[PDB]
RNA sequence: GGGGAUUGAAAAUCCC
RNA sequence: UUCAAA
RNA sequence: GAGGAAGAAGCCCUUCGGGGUGUAAACUCCUGAACCCGGGACGAAACCCCCGACGAGGGGACUGACGGUACCGGGGUAAUAGCGCCGGCCAACUCCGUGCCAGCAGCCGCGGUAAUACGGAGGGCGCGAGCGUUACCCGGAUUCACUGGGCGUAAAGGGCGUGUAGGCGGCCUGGGGCGUCCCAUGUGAAAGACCACGGCUCAACCGUGGGGGAGCGUGGGAUACGCUCAGGCUAGACGG
RNA sequence: GCUAGUUGGUGGGGUAAUGGCCCACCAAGGCGACGACGGGUAGCCGGUCUGAGAGGAUGGCCGGCCACAGGGGCACUGAG
């Protein structure tokens, strides 16, 4: 079960605030906002100079638990994405944003991705109409993620497409927050996302 | 050598030789211990490792560790072996499982319980 | 005596090169003539050209390198800075058209003898043959 | 005698036979002289039903022996039809 | 097609079979290098018509007994006793390498 | 400007009566990603003195690499003393597959795409030399040019 | 078989 | 004499 | 799942000021694995019968082990977490307990009163219904080097010669075309692998389609190099 | 170093059919350092694992071929 437990920790051991709580994260209180050394008795304490490996092994601990991805299922991912043609890095990164649960998060159906996941868990998600409760699912260009209709009351969904009003997003995804409906319009250049994350070292890591 | 040598010689394939040749490379074996010694190390160590002689099923007769603080064996207590040599001990090439037959695990052991056999103590 | 009068001549000119001599004759053999037409075509050595020395057949292969150079050590740059035998009597080498390697990048080449002439690894492969791999160049 | 019968791929649950040209002796999924279509029996796709008939008449026409069901799919192409 | 090769006939003492030596020619497998290497068929000559020395071609035949299976399809080039020489020669060499020896 | 990555620092030890005398040996890389890398092997009784010592001969001794969209102009092959670097060109998406010393200087001299393999003895000093002496050998096609005209 | 003396701790040696 | 001590 | 303290208690550490576990918990609010109720499959349309002509073609009927399973619709509970590591290689450090003991140890090595290496604890790293161990194969190992190694002193030139087989063979011309090279063509089962679409909500799994050729056979073609047969040449060798 | 049905021939026998497959006579021949004979091990392949590749390792499952059916021999029946 992808992880589940103390993660405003995972923050604290990457240097580097991740979304990993959607709001909290935003009000003083992702506890990288006073507090940004490692979780532990000797978070404190001088670091050592890493070695190039604990460099490249905490780069890819970074990218990997932003998704809440397992190292089965994101190991698996990057072999593809080595397979497949073209840049190895990018496609990579376009795999992991094509993530059903990703996708319901970028709509802003959910805060953090976390809950967006349970919300495929539950069925309050749909793929052009029909039900998948599969978060790994993939979606492809010309998708349509909606909110099942028996959830578009749910107390928690208005709330958050309530916040989608006005809001901006991803420029290879489109929302109708009206009907509750979004289309994953392409996947996303290596220049459309901005994560702290330098993808050339997973790469490298893999390549031990 | 020229390409002519080697048409006619050759390059020779390397063989492997086994280091735990307590038979059929099988991953493990079950025997009967027949000594439960105790054994002093080389330099630069000293101590007074815990040793036993196994007459195996392997038709061998080899002599295994017995890891951990403690054990209960004696000169009858069938055993399963697993191969791993004790660097110390000059002649053990094989370590004695704990919590397989008659080889009790450790007890009070907290931290590797997989390795000593000791099962998951109860948190009150 | 010679096993191998291509080799003989490719080390001649490696030899000469290193220490920068102006020409540098080989016993003439039509073949070996053959592959300094290449050679000067490709622009590795100024030219070469027919002579008689004692009364034998020669070939002065006129060598080139680059210009002086700066600092410790001037010796020119060499034109010639690879030239390496492949085929060799006992261990015959060949290709097929398919099998014509790249000598780095192109930037270096590769002399095959194919039955429609001694052809660079570029001209070969456009007339589409491949044959006994001579030897490489860079 | 040779014989048109359905070889089967696919998985558990999931059938997918191949119209095969094969000995009557032959283990059902062994080696087939010729694959001369494919058939899906939960039709999952719009094309659950191929058959190179000109070569089903072919077979025919030298002696290769349809199994009932196989019989039965020739039809649906129109195996016999001489209209 | 029946096989057709050529070789050379280093034997003529059997009743209506010759002995024919059949050099072959490839590229070693992973060292490159041609190399050589020959084989000893059995012909049938029913008009105990060739000769020691004659390089004949053999084709590939309905057995005529074992070891025989190829009947000689004709004279390629007649005497030449060098090939048989050596022959010859590399089979004498065996009198040697084994408790004793031969003279070299 | 120039970024600098320090290769590997040791201790060696020399002997007088009383007994041992360290030194320090610094090997540091210097580059601006764009082309310009220097090695640097300096000594000194002190490691941060060694390392300074290092950069600073690292600035002297540049080497000027013929990039050519992230990658090498050829392939190339050098041996110093008993190490033997092999570099090879490759695609973009590929990265910098070498081992430490050679991907050091190689980031450094600003190449992304590179098939790299350390052969013979994998001394860390000699194979850091036999590295820039393969980048300077490298040459680029008006080069060949220039050199084939005359 | 310690328990001391000695030892960095031992072996040894001298003590009970 | 053993192991280890700059 | 979201919220949730400048941050409970407990345990750990402390320079006794404080620091950790830690938003973790508690608690609030959402969702609703399990489970209950209802519906409930595809896989099965032939053989056969009737019309027609036992044909083509039309009609008709009987069959489900899996299974009341899958799937669908209602209702609906906060609801398993382990295992291995933390001296270097190798991501992760502190206290106490033990003393060359008890023990650890893949290799280098740890332990003879301050042990990040033993055992425990707190903390941390890794992975997660799995984590470790043993065994075995390829890799790293250009460490048998074809690609891709060596032999003065590191392992390695035979004590020397004569010479058999064999391997290797200078310059020019011609015939042949065996090697070699080029073009067609046959063969190269299916599955697998690769690419592209598809079917199970995804995937695993599966289906359809698409290149991919090496090897060998056949038929043409080329002749630089190697080969072979002819004939020449003196610069190798031999002789006077 | 090996070989006497051993190698070959003529004529028979036998088989769906070639053949020392077997037999009767007649020849002395066949094989080997390009490894005969002997010993050890092993079912082969499509493929599988690994490897940058060349290689190395492997042949469970599925597909093809072969061999066997307690251990040895033999035939009868039959398209087999
Ligand atoms: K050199
Ligand atoms: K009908
Ligand atoms: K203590
Ligand atoms: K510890
Ligand atoms: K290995
Ligand atoms: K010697
Ligand atoms: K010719
Ligand atoms: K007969
Ligand atoms: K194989
Ligand atoms: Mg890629
Ligand atoms: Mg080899
Ligand atoms: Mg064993
Ligand atoms: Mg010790
Ligand atoms: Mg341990
Ligand atoms: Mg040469
Ligand atoms: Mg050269
Ligand atoms: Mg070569
Ligand atoms: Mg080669
Ligand atoms: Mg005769
Ligand atoms: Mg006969
Ligand atoms: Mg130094
Ligand atoms: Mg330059
Ligand atoms: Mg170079
Ligand atoms: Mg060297
Ligand atoms: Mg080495
Ligand atoms: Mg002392
Ligand atoms: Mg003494
Ligand atoms: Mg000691
Ligand atoms: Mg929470
Ligand atoms: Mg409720
Ligand atoms: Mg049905
Ligand atoms: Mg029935
Ligand atoms: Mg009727
Ligand atoms: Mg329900
Ligand atoms: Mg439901
Ligand atoms: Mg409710
Ligand atoms: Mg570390
Ligand atoms: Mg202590
Ligand atoms: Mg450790
Ligand atoms: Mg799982
Ligand atoms: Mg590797
Ligand atoms: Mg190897
Ligand atoms: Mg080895
Ligand atoms: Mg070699
Ligand atoms: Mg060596
Ligand atoms: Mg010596
Ligand atoms: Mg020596
Ligand atoms: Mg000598
Ligand atoms: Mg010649
Ligand atoms: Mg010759
Ligand atoms: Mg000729
Ligand atoms: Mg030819
Ligand atoms: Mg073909
Ligand atoms: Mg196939
Ligand atoms: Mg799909
Ligand atoms: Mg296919
Ligand atoms: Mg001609
Ligand atoms: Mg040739
Ligand atoms: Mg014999
Ligand atoms: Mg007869
Ligand atoms: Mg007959
Ligand atoms: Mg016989
Ligand atoms: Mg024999
Ligand atoms: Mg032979
Ligand atoms: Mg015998
Ligand atoms: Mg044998
Ligand atoms: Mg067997
Ligand atoms: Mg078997
Ligand atoms: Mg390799
Ligand atoms: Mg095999
Ligand atoms: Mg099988
Ligand atoms: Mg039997
Ligand atoms: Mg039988
Ligand atoms: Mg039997
Ligand atoms: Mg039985
Ligand atoms: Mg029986
Ligand atoms: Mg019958
Ligand atoms: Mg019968
Ligand atoms: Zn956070």
């Amino acid at each position: 079960g992808r992880y589940i437990g103390p993660v405003c920790r995972l923050c604290r051991r990457e240097g580097v605030k991740l979304y990993l709580k959607g709001e909290r994260c935003y009000s003083p209180k992702c506890a990288m906002e006073r507090r940004p050394y490692p979780p532990g008795q000797h978070g404190q304490k001088r670091a050592r100079r890493p070695s190039d490996y604990a460099v490249r092994l905490r780069e890819k601990q970074k990218l990997r638990r932003i998704y809440g991805i397992s190292e089965r299922q994101f190991r698996n991912l990057f072999e593809e994405a080595s397979k497949k043609k073209g840049v190895t890095g990018s496609v990579f990164l376009g795999l992991l944003e094509s993530r059903l649960d990703n996708v319901v998060y970028r709509l802003g159906f959910a805060v953090s991705r976390r809950q967006a996941r349970q919300l495929v868990r539950h069925g309050h998600i749909t793929v052009n109409g029909r039900r998948v409760d599969l978060p790994s699912y993939r979606v492809r260009p010309g998708d349509e993620i909606a909110v099942a209709e028996k959830s578009r009351n749910l107390e928690l969904i208005r709330q958050n497409l309530e916040a989608m009003k006005g809001r901006k997003v991803g420029p290879w995804l489109s929302l109708d927050v009206e009907g509750m409906k979004g289309k994953f319009l392409r996947l996303p250049d290596r220049e459309d996302l901005a994560l702290p994350v330098n993808e050339q070292l997973v790469i490298e890591f893999y390549s031990r | 050598p020229t390409i002519n040598q080697l048409v006619r010689k050759g390059r020779e394939k390397v063989r492997k030789k086994s280091k735990v040749p307590a038979l059929k490379g099988a991953p493990f074996r079950r025997g009967v211990c027949t000594v439960v010694r105790t054994v002093t190390p080389k330099k630069p160590n000293s101590a007074l490792r815990k040793v036993a002689k196994v007459r195996l099923t392997s038709g061998y007769e080899v002599t295994a560790y017995i890891p951990g603080e403690g054990h209960n064996l004696q000169e009858h207590s069938v055993v399963l072996i697993r191969g791993g040599r004790v660097k110390d001990l000059p002649g053990v090439r094989y370590h004695i499982v704990r919590g397989v037959y008659d080889a009790a695990g450790v007890k009070d052991r907290k931290k590797s319980r997989s390795k000593y056999g000791t099962k998951k103590p109860k948190e009150a | 005596m010679l096993t191998d009068p291509i080799a003989d001549m490719l080390t001649r000119i490696r030899n000469a090169t290193r220490v920068y001599k102006e020409s540098t004759d080989v016993p003439a053999s039509r073949f070996k003539e053959e592959i300094l037409r290449i050679l000067a075509r490709e622009g590795f050595i100024k030219g070469y050209e027919r002579v008689d020395v004692d009364g034998k057949p020669y070939l002065r292969v006129y060598l080139k390198y680059g210009p002086r150079r700066q600092g410790p050590d001037p010796r020119p740059e060499q034109v010639i800075h690879h030239i390496r035998r492949i085929s060799k009597p006992g261990r015959r080498v060949y290709v097929g058209v398919k099998e014509i390697p790249r000598v780095r990048r192109g930037l270096g080449i590769a002399i095959l003898s194919t039955s429609k002439g001694v052809l660079t690894d570029r001209e070969a492969r456009k007339l589409g043959v491949g044959g006994e791999l001579i030897c490489e160049v860079w | 005698m040779v014989k048109i019968r359905l070889a089967r791929f696919g998985s558990k649950h999931n059938p997918h036979y191949r119209i095969v040209v094969t000995d009557a002796r032959r283990k059902r999924d062994g080696k087939y002289i010729e694959k001369i279509g494919y058939y899906d029996p939960r039709k999952t796709t719009p094309d659950w039903l191929k058959v190179d008939v000109e070569r089903a008449r072919y077979w025919l026409s030298v002696g290769a022996q349809p199994t009932d069901t196989a019989r039965r799919l020739l039809r649906q192409a129109g195996v016999f039809r001489q209209e | 097609p029946k096989k057709v090769l050529t070789g050379v006939v280093v034997s003529d003492k059997m009743q209506k079979t010759v002995t024919v030596l059949v050099e072959r020619q490839f590229p070693h497998p992973l060292y490159g290098k041609v190399i050589k290497r020959s084989k000893k068929y059995l012909a049938h000559d029913p008009e105990e018509k060739y000769k020691l020395g004659d390089v004949v071609e053999i084709i590939e035949s309905r057995p005529i007994s074992k070891r025989k299976r190829f009947r000689v399809l004709r004279l390629v080039e007649s005497g030449r006793m060098d090939l048989v020489e050596k022959y010859l020669i590399r089979r004498q060499n065996y009198q040697s390498l084994s408790k004793r020896g031969g003279k070299a | 400007d120039f970024e600098e990555k320090m290769i590997l620092i040791r201790r060696t030890a020399r002997m007088q009566a009383g007994g041992r005398r360290f030194r320090f040996g610094a090997l540091v890389v210097v580059g601006d990603r764009q082309g310009r890398v220097g090695l640097g092997f300096g000594k000194a009784p002190e490691v941060p003195l060694a390392v300074q010592k290092a950069g600073y001969y690292a600035r002297r001794n540049m080497v000027e690499v013929p990039l050519q969209n992230g990658t090498i102009p050829h392939e190339i092959e050098v041996e110093f003393g008993a190490s033997k670097i092999v570099l090879k060109p490759a695609a973009p998406g590929t990265g910098v597959i070498a081992g430490a010393v050679p991907r050091a200087i190689l980031e450094l001299a600003g190449v992304t795409d590179i098939l790299t393999k350390e052969l013979g003895s994998r001394n860390p000093i000699n194979i850091a030399y036999a590295t820039m002496e393969a980048l300077r050998q490298l040459r680029t096609k008006a080069d060949v040019e220039r050199l084939r005209k005359g």
